[PDB]
């Protein structure tokens, strides 16, 4: 039952969120499309 | 203005104290048995299920689903009746109960 | 665990879009209930609050990601009824071991108590079925009409 989705909220929970290269997604909640997360880099930052 | 003098009188003469001590146990409220049974009915899914049910027998759980008090109601063939109060509160409340 | 197979994605997804109004992709909260009924699941309003839904117009807007995890929590309940319970349900009205009812009387249990229909939806009813001479109608096919819905072989 792992459908894409499911897995989003997993790997924001369990012991990232706070880790300072792992930002937090644009709410996903009262929006309209998909799920994702974000990480960083020196030359620029990630949509995941 | 009311006066004391004149409300003594009348009072007295209205055939008022007679006319409670009958008319209290009397109903004010009066309506129909089929409909309020079947309006009922399934108050009691504890108590009155299983095929068919007898005409009369029926309405007891399904009035006393809801507790109700065995004072203030009374059985009629055609006419039900209720008191006043306890009926239409406890009739709202079968929409949240319903 | 349970999810939502092929032709019930592809259900949810099509009457998702289906709803799709403004012309963005969301779906709202109110609406959230003539969907899942469209979806020919059954509830109460009761039933759609439950997993967030309004009594207004625009108070929160759901989403696909919203959507799909109330359908799945939805395919859990079993309690829809049958027809055998409204048969002996419906057989209290009885006095004298007919299995009918008048059209006046059968109106206020319509109105009364409930999640309610209205005036103009039970003189709605009373365009569509089999009074009589005295004026009863007959609890048998009645509910078997309902549970038919609104074209059985006949319809109007």
């Amino acid at each position: 039952k792992a459908t894409d989705k499911s897995f989003q909220d997993k790997l924001n929970a369990n012991h990232l969120g706070k880790s300072p290269n792992f930002v937090k997604p644009k709410p996903p909640k009262p929006g309209q499309q998909e799920a994702h997360f974000s990480i960083a880099h020196y030359a620029g930052t990630v949509p995941y | 203005v009311i006066d004391s003098g004149l409300v003594m009188h009348q009072l007295t003469c209205n055939g008022v104290l007679e006319g409670i001590r009958i008319c209290r146990k009397g109903f004010p409220n009066r309506m129909v048995y089929p409909d309020f049974k079947q309006r009922y009915t399934i108050l009691a899914a504890s108590a009155v299920p299983k095929g068919f049910v007898d005409a009369k027998k029926v309405t007891e759980a399904v009035l006393g689903a809801i507790q109700l008090d065995a004072n203030d109601y009374r059985l009629g063939n055609t006419k039900v009746f209720f008191r006043a109060g306890v009926l239409g509160r406890l009739e709202e409340m079968r929409d949240d109960r319903l | 665990m349970a999810d939502l197979k092929a032709a019930e994605v592809e259900k949810a997804r099509e009457h998702f879009e289906i709803y799709d109004w403004e012309g963005e992709g969301k779906i709202d909260a109110r609406d959230l209930g003539d969907l899942l009924r469209s979806l020919d699941c059954k509830p109460t309003l009761a039933m759609v609050k439950k997993n967030g839904g309004s009594d207004k117009r625009g108070e929160k807007k759901l989403t696909l990601e919203e959507f799909l995890p109330i359908f799945s929590q939805i395919k859990k309940e079993k309690e829809v009824g049958t027809l055998e319970d409204f048969m002996e349900g419906l057989k209290v009205y009885d006095k004298a071991e007919n299995g009918t009812m008048l059209a006046a009387e059968l109106a206020h249990v319509l109105l009364s108590l409930g999640e309610r229909l209205t005036d103009i939806e039970c003189e709605e009813i009373m365009r569509v079925c089999d009074e009589d001479d005295d004026g009863f109608l007959k609890y048998e096919p009645f509910v078997k009409t309902i549970i038919a819905g609104p074209f059985p072989d006949e319809g109007k």
